[PDB]
């Protein structure tokens, strides 16, 4: 279930029946792989297999060494997306912990570990090369005298090894911090495990499960410490605290007059664009619509991208003048055209001597634009082309509705609008507006009524009285 | 804003109890409500959370089957169920919450507001 | 052939020689790898060739397992990237819909089908994984006596599964969703025929042949399904419907006066800076010239950056205040000193007590900027510095122009000069001069009325006359 | 040691304690790989190994024609970031140029060539393929009759081969420019013997060595050319000519009156946010401060995303009002929430209705934030909320000091306050205050002066004087 | 205002040849790309050929290419189809369509935006 | 304004020692990095020696390493070359040289902003 309406009013469309799934925490779990501890090499043997496993040996090597040394938007806060996932790595540094840790995992892959004052975290060993190359290859590399091994266990140590050079790549050219996190730092199954396992409500659980690619999109995995052979990066999952609200998305595009007079237009676009989600008795807004994924009708966005507003906000749809939420919008004098595409349509804003049409895939051209903004539902319509720009439809299923009335543009006195107010809305722009019609509405009502009053009886050393509307002088009554 | 919890008291093992968890301050469709507990000599954990509205539940592992969470809008209150009591289940037991807006898992670290706290006590002694 | 020019007037510049490729529209191909249908592996042989290949044979399934889960460019309209591949996915659900592509490539690897009502769409088989283990590995795992297959078999087999497998990691970490597209997708044999294939002209086949690799930054890969042990993904290709047409690029940098109090300068920035294109008797704009990749005098664009204007757009370089186009400019105070980097030189914003120097590799510092704008071609030089920061400049080989003219900031009377336009042009700063030049001749005829016409006389029992512009005493005449 | 000051009075906090890593020039570098010259492959054999051997080759072959083919940041100025390396190349490409470092690297795999007029470069002889496979396949495949080589060389030519791959597999979807630069680009080792021969002081050698990760991500490689047997390609390594110079980091956050009406208020913001560096008496500072990367106390950043500052603009945060230095600021009336996460706490601007608190992760809520704005350190504090965000703020040691002072929103007159300057400054706000002052103090003149004046006296016969507030008859003083 | 008008179509004999001719009015072809389409009796319709107006650059499909050569007046405003050597197979209506070089998507029935009313041809 | 003067050159016998002076003047040392550098006849000019003002910090290419070394005094402003063990192929005209800090693109003629006019040595 999708619907659409189209605001003709305000060159605006809203598109409903999604619904929501917001990242509002993170939980931070704590993987691990075993490693072993081998310093020289000791083989005077020229063996082709043994020679090919101290150069897969010495990748192995080098790889520890590099890990050792390891619209609306800027209204928005700032914080700091990986401060939990490095306060737990800070955590990991101490010298009891890591004992614990390593305790903990001894006799299973999968522990909880108390941390600290009370944070519980998960942790997984992934890999155990302290136990592969210590039972297979230490009987040929131990000695001088060099048990030269199977060809099948070089291409399997080949096999094992190569998880730990990706993950050490990732790292190395990442500075520790990684996102995506791959499937090289967490496999699907293994994920999906630590999710179940994960101290969260079903609900979530099923959310995250049947959606993982996501979940791996806004995920960070963060190296940590190599120490007493244990190998340790942390990752950061992101938490999905709010599911199946209703979400709506909020199209906007420049509305303008079409006079015939170039450059004696004016124009005005709602600012307030984006996501909306309902969160907690408010709405959560995500102006930039980019940070958000949406799959189906299922919306992900995260709230650190987000206001949060006044349910009122939801009133500048019906009614662009309410008197309760100060709409904001932005005015300016550039009438370009082009178009916005929507869930289930396309507005378009077409002004001057742009061409502006839509067509359809076998009949062509269906519906030609006039000056001014519009709206076609993609019912029958497959692409929309505004000047020299082509534009493909989204061809999903769902109803439209054509909400009719004056668009608001037209509400306005051209010789008094604010035409380049930009970080504006509708009471700051009529604020503006009645300051400059306050001083006409004065300044005219002054230069009247000034008239009737007597201008100044010439200065010199006569007197003068007031007689029939002229100055007599007063010699004149003596 | 106040959170009451309820219902501690002196049960023998295989007993069952019940707790009750009065909420005053907020209501409960915008929350997530959880229980934890704190056992003898050990670092509090959590037992159990559950979203408001829609019912979700979550169950730790040491209780999952003898454990339930229930809630009622009406009575603006949270229970929980305990059956089949251990003597390892004595332990204090919290009443905490957080905004859905804020969740960040359910445990010690998720939350926001906590109870004062009730002590349950599975022995046969007397 | 690249020239360039520079406006000391506007403080701007002009490159030149440069031709088109325009991406104007999509085209959708749908690729295929034909799959192997393996439930259980059955075999109890411990033979360390077969251990390999069922380690081998579970990466396969476990990738099948994974798939099966799954300045101005504000101004700019908001389009759905992938809208047009994603609509030919859809249609791929539908049931009977892989069933007529699996037929259609059973005697070649190469084959078209039209969709739906009409669109035609391209069908590759670039991998046949059903064929390799049917014909290959089936003797030896399906049964349990276990036919121990050569070592050569093995190796064999990790080569061809390892483009599954790669192809399984990219969209697992991309939500269905690449790009840039990796030669995994689509081989560069691959990529060719399907452009000799395609329904375009011979112009456009032979540039994206020359030009592979823009080819792939400018297109998606589309996982859409797998079922029927057919997997197939839609590959998106730009179209380039436009190509060797003339280009320019608009390099802009801040106009300042120079008087010797830093606050008492006012400032203007031509904003219409970017490539510009001749298009189909209009002119492309893209103000986000990063949206532009540039191969020596080719410059590959997208359309959906794109505005279209006027071709009189042109003029403002040779008149910006020509009365056909209205020039995009902002104004503001921030006399900051910065510098611009030309296709064929330097443009040098100096003001206030910055550094400003341009030095050879050899000679070092051999001009030293006055305060102004200013500019300095290519040959000779070969750094500039602008306060603390360094900039190398392109050495490409071309003729630069200066052309030199009165900045244009000194035809405005600072008094009225609005310092505070963002977005706006110069029919507008003239027009918003023209409001503030009313407000002050209208507010001085209202002052010119302060006191040419009479006060009230004293209030006492007395009675008073006009004289030498003051109250006199009646008495006093008598 | 990193310390942090809270200015309740702009509603702002500076963290310092930090030290500088500025690039402030660019070292070229040449990178070579040594070529074979396999045209036709010669074998008709249908041995296995030496099947894989040609497609391997192929691989070989098909790699190199891919390469035959090939706040305040819009107020900075543009550079061309590989300018240095792009010279570079296309200076190898001239004749006899690849011929003299070819007999360079002769005896070596390291050497030092000057180029054209004095330029003196490093290159490198990382891979010497044409060695490997001239010496161990040739016997092999320049015969029809062919020696069917051990399966360890099939293996060994696979790994010597694949970076070749992978340096081709990088530069194909990256038009020939990398970054970072890859672990097949360039191995540790490698990396860090051209540190250690760089034309450059040791202060210089030593901060890259100890941070190699991070002159990955600051690094480019250029794929150059392909000619006489001879790939090189330039690799382009920052220079960081700034080291240990104080560094610190401005965080700002709105600062709104908090009057009962919602509409009533007023806001304004510092704009000058960013990383602020003392570099060569002046200082740098970086408005997108997301450019830089901090690690501890060493931040290191690009000069290319930085303005030259006077030192004096250190003085907005003391004292915004300084007449040294013009802060600059934003206005609104837009009194939304959000909150800062800084170095070592969070600034919290609350206003409305919006509920904003700080939890400890045992403790819980531990602080509800009135309206208006305010600060927590990050002792004992774990999460901040601000109506449906969540921060988590960074637990980093250091020290707090919480700056006393009347919010300076509170400095003004609303009626009067200019609430729509975006890309505003003190100066400039007095300025308009002034202005608005000038028209009311004049209006006001102007209306008392008008307000004064007497109406016509009555016309009749007769004349007449004021008297008592009217006119009355001459003749009755007769 | 912008209108196509096919004609040339007639009845030939097998191995015969018939030129087709597209006039534009209400455009020029320099903007544009022109393109040939047919649909025969039943089935459904395909594209043959298209050319650039500028270049003169051209597209045959695989079915007709060799036998059909396309052509364009830019000063009769006129694009010309010659077909050599038809079969039977090729009976068709055949269609004269048009899309605006800014707009090109493609050759194929659902990349076009105008189009003619068709000639028939039967051979 | 900014000005290099160097001093101290003359006839030196072989395995003899010299030191040249470099003093600045309209600039000061601390926020810029000071060079020497040295052509001898018909040959192409080559660094060989950088230091950094503030830190002290230095510089020596391959060819002088070990014998010779270079100094700074902030309180003079003046940058000091020691050349010790001097070979007959040292001789050559040494120039002084100066970036700022802000500026400094390694060491190297290709990256010098400011120099010297130069003192003759002889060996
Ligand atoms: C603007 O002026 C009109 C005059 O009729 C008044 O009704 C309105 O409330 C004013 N608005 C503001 C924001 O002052
Ligand atoms: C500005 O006003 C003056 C009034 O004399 C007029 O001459 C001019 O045409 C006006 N310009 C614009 C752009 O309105
Ligand atoms: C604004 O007016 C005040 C009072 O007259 C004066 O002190 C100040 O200098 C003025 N500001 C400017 C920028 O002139």
């Amino acid at each position: 279930n999708i619907t659409e309406e189209f605001y003709q009013s305000t060159c605006s469309a809203v598109s409903k029946g999604y619904l929501s799934a917001l990242r509002t925490g993170w939980y931070t779990s704590v993987i691990t792989i075993e490693l072993s501890n081998i310093k020289e090499n000791k083989c005077n043997g020229t063996d082709a297999k043994v020679k090919l496993i101290k150069q897969e040996l010495d990748k192995y090597k080098n790889a520890v060494t590099e890990l050792q040394l390891l619209f609306l938007g800027f209204l928005l806060g700032v914080g700091s997306a990986i401060a939990s996932g490095v306060a737990v790595c800070k955590v990991l540094h101490l010298e009891g912990e890591v004992n614990k840790i390593k305790s903990a995992l001894l006799s299973t892959n999968k522990a909880v570990v108390s941390l600290s004052n009370g944070v519980s975290v998960l942790t997984f060993k992934v890999l155990d090369l302290k136990n592969y190359i210590d039972k297979q290859l230490l009987p040929i590399l131990n000695k001088q005298s060099c048990s030269i091994s199977n060809i099948e266990t070089v291409i399997e140590f080949q096999q094992k090894n190569n998880r730990l050079l990706e993950i050490t790549r990732e790292f190395s050219v990442n500075a520790g911090v990684t996102t995506p996190v791959s499937t090289y730092m967490l496999t699907n199954s293994e994920l999906l495990s630590l999710i179940n396992d994960m101290p969260i409500t079903n609900d979530q659980k099923k959310l995250m499960s049947n959606n993982v690619q996501i979940v791996r999109q806004q995920s960070y995995s963060i190296m940590c410490i190599i120490k007493e052979e244990v190998l340790a990066y942390v990752v950061q999952l992101p938490l999905y605290g709010v599911i199946d609200t209703p979400c709506w998305k909020l199209h906007t595009s420049p509305l303008c007059t079409t006079n015939t007079k170039e450059g004696s237009n004016i124009c005005l676009t709602r600012t307030d664009r984006g996501w909306y989600c309902d969160n907690a008795g408010s709405v959560s807004f995500f102006p930039q619509a980019e940070t958000c994924k949406v799959q189906s009708n299922r919306v992900f966005c995260d709230t650190m991208n987000s206001l949060t507003l006044p349910s009122e906000v939801n009133l500048c749809n019906v009614d662009i003048f309410n008197p309760k939420y100060d709409c904001k919008i932005m005015t300016s004098k550039t009438d370009v055209s082009s178009s916005v595409i929507t869930s289930l349509g396309a507005i378009v804003s077409c002004y001057g001597k742009t061409k502006c049409t839509a067509s359809n895939k076998n009949r062509g051209i269906i519906k030609t634009f006039s000056n001014g903004c519009d709206y076609v539902s993609n019912k029958g319509v497959d692409t929309v082309s505004v000047g020299n720009t082509l534009y493909y439809v989204n061809k999903q299923e769902g109803k439209s509705l054509y909400v009719k009335g004056e668009p608001i543009i037209n509400f306005y006195d051209p010789l008094v609008f604010p035409s380049d107010e930009f970080d504006a809305s509708i009471s700051q722009v009529n604020e503006k507006i009645n300051q400059s019609l306050a001083f006409i509405r004065k300044s005219d009502e002054l230069l009247s009524a000034i008239g009737g009053y007597i201008p100044e009886a010439p200065r010199d050393g006569q007197a003068y009285v007031r007689k029939d509307g002229e100055w007599v002088l007063l010699s004149t009554f003596l | 804003v106040q959170l009451q919890e309820s219902g501690g008291g002196l049960v023998q093992p295989g007993g069952s109890l019940r707790l009750s968890c009065a909420a005053s301050g907020f209501t409960l469709d915008y929350y997530y409500i959880g229980w934890f507990r704190q056992a003898p000599g050990k670092e509090r954990e959590g037992v159990s959370c559950i979203s408001s509205s829609h019912g979700s539940t979550y169950y730790a592992d040491s209780v999952k089957g003898r454990f339930t969470i229930s809630r009622d809008n009406a009575k603006n209150t949270v229970y929980l169920q305990m059956n089949s009591l251990k003597p390892e289940d004595t332990a204090v037991y919290y009443c905490a919450t957080v905004a859905v807006a804020h969740f960040r898992g359910c445990g010690v670290d998720g939350m926001d507001y906590w109870g004062k706290g009730t002590q349950v006590t599975v022995s046969s002694h007397h």
